């Protein structure tokens, strides 16, 4: 019952979601940030690529476009690591293909330097609306 | 680890 935040940001990274289900039954802030870096319980699920677990946590709430001390969001995150599903469903929830972390990149930069070509394709016709 | 993410890695790699 106790530390529900840090126990939901351990299990969207360990891609636990029956447990990510029963934190939230018990009352777990979908929006819990790391106390060092900001990161959310989406951004982890995101990096991991947990679709589910993802669905789950905008299902309920998450802020899709959250920002941790890099500047990154989620959005970032799965276009780096090249989870097309995921960008598809962040993108159908609101994700910002515009936002820039510290170093100015995009989500579509990040696309690009990680060879996620496909992504990267998807983000520049979202750009333009 | 074979992710580029810059600096942020330190905490979600991971890859
Ligand atoms: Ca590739």
């Amino acid at each position: 019952g106790s530390d529900l935040g840090k126990k939901l940001l351990e299990a969207a990274r360990a891609g636990q979601d029956d447990e990510v289900r029963i934190l939230m039954a018990n009352g777990a802030d979908v929006n819990a940030s790391d106390a060092d870096v900001g990161a959310t319980p989406l951004h982890l699920a995101a990096w991991a690529g947990h679709l589910e677990i993802v669905e789950v946590l905008l299902k309920t709430g998450a802020d899709v476009n959250a920002v941790d001390i890099w500047g990154l969001t989620p959005l970032h995150l799965a276009a780096a690591v090249g989870h097309l599903e995921i960008v598809e469903v962040l993108l159908k929830h609101g994700a910002d293909v515009n936002a820039q972390d510290k170093f100015g990149k995009t989500p579509f930069d990040l696309a690009i330097d990680n060879g996620n070509e496909d992504i990267a394709e998807v983000l520049q016709k979202a750009a333009k609306l | 680890k074979s992710i580029r993410i810059g600096p942020g890695q330190a905490f979600y790699a991971x890859p």
